[PDB]
This record gives structure tokens, C-alpha cells and sequence, in this order.
């Protein structure tokens, strides 16, 4: 719990974590296509100049490349999720739960 | 083999091991760890019972009892007299040691050790018309449980 | 698939446990035996003494103690307290309204 309480807290500013140890797993998952992919699609950049590589294939290359670069955006934000940003800034009260609580 | 063969073969070796460890977070539940380090309670379910994963009804309590907290009452007219006459009027001059809190127990023993107050609840309460403020104490041979009814003993100026 | 209500139950009898309410305003004068009276130098003996049933009358076997609820209630102001009791015969049931005598110093 990364607040003190009864203080001033700004739009942005942390207040937990909530453990990430699955939308990290989840982060990897994607991070792990996203840097195959993404190397596919500069790999047929470079040759769909020299008509080495059709151009329907790299139009389904880079498509994939931004399906798992959208698939990356999307365990980012629940990875942020994890650390609970403050939505507004005002001052916060006394917290509801303490370290160690289970949430949903 | 071309690099971007070595690449995904790579690529789904990673994706397979981030497989394996969420398999290994939901083992890991299986083998209820305690979340923090303190005093465990009696068991609200015995061998045999069926749960079920996020129910509302906990099964086991773990609480820290050092340090621990007070939470006051006061009501708000008396808080606005106290601020009316603190500048206004009078000076009250409020003083240095303004955070220290001593409590007294349900029998008008005093408690030995002494405790500071911060500010948590900037709120007026419907039901009773009065503000919380919350106070820590130290507590090394559990003399405080949580629950009990005391009598914070503040400064008003 | 995991509902609410059950379909049967299922208990052991032996042992049996046994829950008693102590009010918090006894505890904290009791810990004030270093003046009046004096500490609990009773040793094992301190374990635990013998259980009333709902009649009156006498429980034979003893029990053991073990403590298992630092908190008290905000209702009536009081401490649980656990104890276990051998129940050969099955004479205690489960709900049963019992007076169980304790080990004060």
C-alpha cells in the first residue's frame, strides 16, 4: 500500500499492487510474438522492395505484426491495472483493506 | 536454418514456458500460502468443506497486533466550535505537541505506553454526524486487541 | 455446480470441540495478578478443568485448552475461547448449550 493516508494524492500517482505474477506470464506470451513478428515484417520490408517477396505477403505480414503489437498493448494496460493508479486527484482516505487482502 | 526460423521456434518455446508458469501460479494456489505474517485465528472450515475461487465467506483470519490503531468519534459541531475559536476570537495556540494521544481501557486503567494521531477521514457521517480520526499505538505484549473500546484522551489547543 | 445449499452433511464426533464466550472486562483485570492474588504458578494443571451439560449435571472426562481468537466483538465485548473433549459415547452433540469451568491463578 503505497499511500499515506489522509494525504494529498495527485491523477496518476500509484496507490497498491495487486501481484502481478499472471499479467506478467501474460505480458512475456505476447512480447515473446510480438518479437517474432515483428522481424518477419522488416525482413519482407527490406525484400518486397526487390520483388523478392510478393507484396500480398508482406500485407499479411505486417498485419500480424500489428495484431501482436495490439495483443501486447492489451496485457500492458492490465499489467497497469495491477498498480492502481489514483483516477482523480483529491485526498484520499483511510484505506478500506490492508496488505494482504484478496480483490476481484 | 534461416534466423527468422530460429526466431518463432524461439518465439514459441517463450509462449510454451509462459504456458507452464501460469499453470505453475494455479498450483501454487492449491497450497494456501499466507499472504502476510501474524496471528492466525480459528478455522472457519474443516477438512471436507468445498470452496470455491473469489467466494465472500473467508475461511482463516492472520492479523498483525503491532502496532495498532485507534479510530475516534467526534462530532462535527464540536470540531467547528474548536476551529471557530481557534483563530477567531481567542488564539488557542494549538500548540507542539499536538500528536500526542494517551488512552484509557474500559476499567480506567491507563495505558502505559503513549501513541501519535494523523488525519484519515475527511468526512462527515450521515448516520451520526461525526468525523474519524485514526491514532497508532505501539503494543509489544498484546495488551490491545483489536475491537476493544477505549477512551483517546486528545489536546484541543 | 458449487451451490449454495448442501445436499447432506457429514460429522465426527470424536473429538468434539467446545466454544466459550469470556467478556473482555474480565481477561485485563485477571492480568492484573501481580497485586491482587497472585500469577498462575499452576503449571499443566492450568490446562483445563471438566464441562456442565445442559441439565446440571457433571461431564466425567476432561478437556484440553487451546486458544485460537485474539479479537473481540464490538456486540457484547467478549473473547471466544476453544477447548476439545473426548467424546467416547457420543453424550455431547454439536450445539449443544454447555457451561465449561475454567483455570483462573
Amino acid at each position: 500500500r503505497l499511500f499515506k493516508e489522509g494525504s494529498d494524492v495527485k491523477a496518476g500517482q500509484q496507490l497498491y499492487q495487486i501481484d502481478p505474477a499472471t499479467y506478467e506470464a501474460d505480458y512475456q506470451s505476447a512480447q515473446a510474438n510480438l518479437a517474432s513478428t515483428q522481424e518477419q515484417a522488416q525482413r519482407y520490408k527490406l525484400l518486397v522492395a526487390d520483388q523478392a517477396v510478393s507484396k500480398q505477403q508482406y500485407a499479411d505480414a505486417n498485419a500480424a505484426y500489428l495484431q501482436s503489437k495490439a495483443a501486447v498493448e492489451q496485457a500492458r494496460i492490465n499489467l497497469r491495472y495491477t498498480k492502481v493508479l489514483s483516477p482523480i486527484s483529491g485526498r484520499i482516505g483511510r484505506s478500506a483493506v490492508t496488505e494482504g487482502a484478496l480483490v476481484t | 536454418v534461416s534466423k527468422q526460423q530460429y526466431a518463432d521456434a524461439n518465439a514459441a518455446y517463450l509462449q510454451s514456458k509462459a504456458a507452464v508458469e501460469q499453470a505453475r501460479i494455479n498450483l501454487r494456489y492449491t497450497k494456501v500460502l499466507s499472504p502476510i505474517s501474524g496471528r492466525i485465528g480459528r478455522s472457519a472450515v474443516t477438512e471436507g468443506a468445498l470452496v470455491t475461487n473469489g467466494q465472500a465467506n473467508a475461511m482463516a483470519t492472520v492479523q498483525q497486533l503491532d502496532p495498532i490503531y485507534v479510530d475516534v468519534t467526534q462530532p462535527s459541531t464540536a470540531l467547528l466550535r474548536l476551529r471557530r475559536e481557534l483563530a477567531s476570537g481567542q488564539l488557542e495556540r494549538a500548540g507542539d505537541n499536538a500528536a500526542k494521544v494517551s488512552l484509557k481501557l474500559e476499567d480506567g486503567s491507563q495505558y502505559p505506553l503513549e501513541g501519535r494521531l494523523e488525519f484519515s477521514e475527511v468526512s462527515v457521517d450521515e448516520g451520526t454526524g461525526s468525523v474519524t480520526i485514526r491514532a497508532v499505538f505501539p503494543n509489544p505484549n498484546n495488551e490491545l486487541l483489536p475491537g476493544m473500546f477505549v477512551h483517546a484522551q486528545l489536546q484541543e489547543g
